[PDB]
């Protein structure tokens, strides 16, 4: 509930501008920000078939998306980061998949390991 | 319309064949974006061939939404890698078409038949930016990609 | 003429209006600012065919004015084209654009008048020359994003216009269509 | 509809008359490019009577394909040789208006009658540029090309 | 349509709910200018009514033609009669909220029916300029123009 508010909002606001962006050379930041935001919501509710997803690890991948992280991240590789991604937050991070779960939502505490995760895997990633 | 309708729920694999693309003298006129097979994924095919293939629909369904919109508001507006799809469409829609041997009465082109691992490294390298240079005639009504590099040199003089 | 026909045809101009209306938006930004840098420009301005618009088109008439006038060095892609410096416009004309042009050496340049209108010692010579060349500029791209703006204005309302008018039509089709389909039924069965 | 569908092809020369066209206040309303006559034909009407003809309609013709552009960008993204074509044809359009005797009352304007040899000189004139520093409006509801110059004066 | 014309020849008012009007947490999310009344007529309803809705409707009309501008040119580049529109507008569009009798559960806050010629009075003294001073919020959610008042002293 939480998450999924907050990309209803973003790719609402996104859908708005989203004819701009094709034809969007001199936008201001804030235009430009909607769009980027948006580009990769987008990405991240891409999915490959035949494997449906625990409720945590569909939060997990959306709160990458949602706190920025992946904003400057370019669009084309979304998919890839986020395959290897939650392959390593299942395989390494067990127990914060469970507190999402077990929380009924996302705590100080699991909102300050992902932070660190992902922050760490991306620039990993970009490496 | 019904019939036709009907039909689809009985086949895995289905070629669907335009007026609006044959108008074009692209033969065979198949619709890229309307033909179906259950075969197609990527533990069947295999993941080369799987992406090669969403690759080469993706940037045709990009260019078929910018068509009508640059066709009014020009091409001089468009961001130098928007106009880089174009380009490369254009070029994949042509090398889409291919000279039949039961067609030589109607092309005057001798019939051509391309190995599927040709076939997908030719989409492969124009998708990559191997043939940004190539006129796009010289993909139109050929074989193998190499016939496409040839008839560029025929086309320069 | 047909339901698939008209869909298409709405499909686009939807789309052009939406960004014949960001042009617009945009252009307006521009001219703002460029309104706002044009005053401490003409006081300014007061102490061969030279012809001056940009590279960019979309702004209704500003390069073929000039054109006319013209019939030599072009400043604006577009002088050139019809009829030499390049990236002209997109970015606001600086004093140190004027001095380029001015280094590699009649002038012909649009004066704003409001957002609907326009109209088309060896030391010393130097500057003043460089200074006739940078008012010609910064009226140049005042007159020009005010006319893209309206241009773009106009466009984005007359796509409107056509959005609705083609939706009319696509219903009194649509409703032509289902009762069509329904007399051949009830004709077919009737006979019966 | 099957009424006037099937009608056609009883006629020897159709009229067809078009409401857009009478809200544009061109009268008698009718369509250039849907009005056919079976002795349009050198051998029977003369060659230059038919080249004007065709000359005509083929101007109109290439006005009403850039009417799309036209509608959505307007006169200034046209190349100045579709601008002249457009102008032309605009001319065209309106000297192709009349004022008829049984009309006066709603024209405002006295019915004029057009000998044949003076609409081909007219139409002949226009397509051939002389009158492109006329305004538009000197051809509207006028009788021989003269009365347009007329106008023309008179609005100076 | 032949569903909704049929019903429409029968309609004396439409209540148009947005979701756009919603997400500006103006409840009920009725749209001003959207909805309409076969009665809003001087005829039936009273010169002051009719002159006091026609005015809340043209400075919501006029604030919606100047939004362009402040996404352009900012609030302080406007005339000092379009900064007092935007003012005014902005305190009406929330002076058209209201807390709801039947939602005290689940807002906490007390229901309000506001009497017309209160409604009325309340729209009028805003057009007027009589509360250009109060802040804008105290508009917002409010039955009667006195608690607007009462709200805006409250607000320290």
């Amino acid at each position: 509930k939480q998450v999924a508010g907050t990309m209803k909002l973003e790719l609402a606001q996104y859908r708005e501008v989203a004819a701009f962006a094709q034809f969007g050379s001199d936008l201001d930041a804030a235009t430009q920000q909607l769009l980027s935001r948006g580009v990769r919501l987008t990405e991240l509710l891409k999915q490959g078939q035949y494997s449906p997803m625990a409720i945590e690890e569909q939060v997990a991948v959306i709160y990458a998306g949602v706190r920025g992280y992946l904003d400057k991240l370019e669009p084309s590789k979304i998919t890839k980061f986020e395959n290897a991604f939650l392959s390593h937050v299942i395989s390494q991070h067990q127990a914060l998949l469970s507190k999402i779960r077990t929380d009924g939502k996302i705590s100080e505490e699991s909102d300050a390991k992902l932070k660190e995760i992902v922050t760490n895997f991306l620039a990993g990633f970009e490496a | 319309d019904p019939a036709p309708a009907t039909t689809f729920a009985h086949l895995d694999a289905t070629t669907v064949l335009s007026r609006a693309i044959a108008e074009l003298g692209i033969y065979p006129a198949v619709d890229p974006l309307d033909s179906t097979s259950r075969i197609m994924d990527p533990n069947i095919v295999g993941s080369e061939h799987y992406d090669v293939a969403r690759g080469v629909q993706k940037i045709l369904q990009d260019y078929k939404s910018l068509q009508d919109i640059i066709a009014i508001l020009g091409m001089d507006e468009l961001s130098e890698e928007d106009k880089l799809t174009v380009s490369r469409a254009r070029k994949i829609q042509r090398f889409l078409s291919q000279p039949f041997q039961v067609a030589e009465v109607f092309t005057g082109h001798l019939g051509k038949l391309v190995p599927l691992k040709e076939t997908i490294k030719g989409f492969q390298q124009i998708l990559a930016g191997e043939y940004d240079h190539l006129p796009e005639q010289a993909f139109y009504m050929v074989g193998p990609i190499e016939e496409a590099v040839a008839k560029a040199d025929k086309l320069a003089e | 003429a047909t339901l698939k026909d008209i869909t298409r045809r709405l499909k686009s101009i939807k789309n052009i209006q939406k960004i014949t209306k960001s042009m617009k938006m945009v252009a307006a930004a521009k001219y703002a600012r460029a309104e706002r840098e044009l005053k401490p420009a003409r006081v300014y301005g007061v102490g061969l065919i030279i012809g001056v618009s940009s590279d960019r088109g979309l702004c209704g008439a500003i390069h073929s004015s000039v054109a006319k006038q013209m019939k030599i060095i072009g400043v604006g892609d577009k002088i050139r084209s019809i009829l030499t410096f390049k990236e002209v416009g997109r970015r606001p004309p600086t004093f140190g654009d004027a001095s380029v042009i001015a280094l590699e050496l009649s002038i012909i340049f649009n004066r704003f008048r409001s957002v609907i209108s326009y109209k088309t010692l060896r030391n010393y010579q130097e500057y003043s020359l460089a200074n006739i060349i940078y008012y010609s500029l910064k009226e140049s791209t005042t007159s020009e994003q005010s006319a893209r703006m309206t241009a773009m204005d106009n466009a984005s309302k007359n796509a409107s216009e056509m959005i609705d008018k083609l939706t009319l039509t696509f219903n009194r089709t649509r409703q032509a269509v289902i009762t069509k389909e329904l007399i051949e039924i009830i004709s077919g069965a009737a006979a019966l």
